[PDB]
């Protein structure tokens, strides 16, 4: 988790 | 449902006012009535509905981060046990809610890149956060479902999209993402998001000021996360 | 309710869990679960109901804010109307839920100080944030319910604890900004928070290093108020 | 707002 696209 | 009787107009503007109020939850509420009106998403309109759900998953999946710690923990009574599977099951509540407004029908009338793109990432997105939260047999279909969204959403942008392009650019960072944190594949995840970045920085100069900061960020990103796994 | 079925001790461990997983409307609706049980609450217990429904009243009162400034704003569709009526509505029901709750019957079989003392200025809490929303008439009476609340635990708080007792500092603290900021008395709210903190440094000499710790804490909260309000 | 006491 937390890696991911912090926005659409 | 209960947002039927509300015009389309009036739920995006809610949407709108529940977002500057961080009323995530009814945010969310608001775009899945948008949705059920049975019209397509504006751009915007997308990124209201992905930004709605993405805060109510949020939330639900911290909540089950902690929780699943504690319950670990503890087996070094059923409450910890029984209210970690409550909040997995409202989280995978949420994530069938999605997919089905995704099934019911976004992907389906998506005939541009941009809108078909972005609806498909969410449909990884989603199989991805009900994989952090599957096990048996179930965690097997779960990844496979998120992988062939993923893929064929890449398999869209490569053809359509620009590789500055950011929606291209954010669906290969959490691709990557799939690859290393669900699908137990880091090699592919650093090969993903070193390639993505090396042909992002060589279209750089084609980009406008705005373009340009848009399209810089999500790099940073994955370089980011190539510093973390090299 | 629907924790009708739930074991009391199950409700509470529930509380704490779903205070680690910051998921406070769960945190809240087990509280409720555990008052309704009937039984009073120890000093734990007690500041878990507290917990919870500040929390949840807090994201409501802030959310209110924010509908409340757009649509002043706006007056310079009924969307934003409708919405911040909506959340209003919302919040003015997670109130009444909390004075439901202290009148049934937690006020009334509280007869040790530290109990009567924390669920009286719970409930002039309660009516406080009702203050906020309300207008005309109601407005009038809810600021009386507040005040008479208020007063009862402040009689009992300066007879039955010592200035330094972190409940009637807490008590006070509040108190003296329901006087400025809901009844429109400021010098009474100065007035209060002064000889408040006055007392209160004149005890310290009595504390352990922990109470002195808890004490003061507070005790540089009123100093705050006073900063800004003088 | 904001000038209540932070916790219980
Ligand atoms: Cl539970
Ligand atoms: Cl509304
Ligand atoms: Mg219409
Ligand atoms: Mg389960
Ligand atoms: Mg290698
Ligand atoms: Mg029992
Ligand atoms: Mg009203
Ligand atoms: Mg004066």
């Amino acid at each position: 988790y937390d890696l991911s696209l912090p926005f659409p | 449902g209960a947002m039927g009787s509300m015009e389309r107009a009036s739920l995006i503007q809610k949407a709108k006012l529940a977002e500057q109020a961080e009323r995530y939850e009814d945010m969310a509420a608001f775009m899945k009535g948008a949705v059920e009106k049975g019209e397509e998403l504006s751009c915007e309109e997308r990124n209201l509905l992905s930004v709605a759900y993405k805060n109510v998953v949020g939330g639900q999946r911290a909540a089950w981060r902690v929780l699943s710690s504690i319950e670990q923990k503890s087996n070094e009574g059923p409450e910890v046990r029984e209210y970690r599977e409550k909040v997995e099951t409202e989280l995978q509540g949420v994530c069938d809610t999605v997919l089905g407004l995704l099934d019911s029908h976004l992907i389906k009338e998506a005939g541009d890149a941009e809108s078909r793109v972005f609806y498909l990432k969410m449909k990884g997105d989603y199989y991805r956060y009900l994989a952090e939260v599957a096990t048996g047999d179930d965690k097997k279909r779960i990844i496979d479902s998120a992988r062939s969204a993923y893929q064929e959403a890449m398999d869209i942008s490569k053809k359509e999209m620009p590789p500055t392009n950011p929606i291209r650019l954010g669906l290969a960072l959490n691709f990557s993402v799939f690859h290393y944190e669900i699908a137990n594949s880091p090699e592919e995840a650093i090969s993903l998001a070193k390639t993505t970045f090396d042909e992002a920085m060589a279209d750089l100069h084609t980009l406008s000021e705005d373009s340009y900061k848009d399209s810089t960020l999500i790099m940073q990103l994955l370089r980011d996360n190539l510093t973390l796994w090299t």
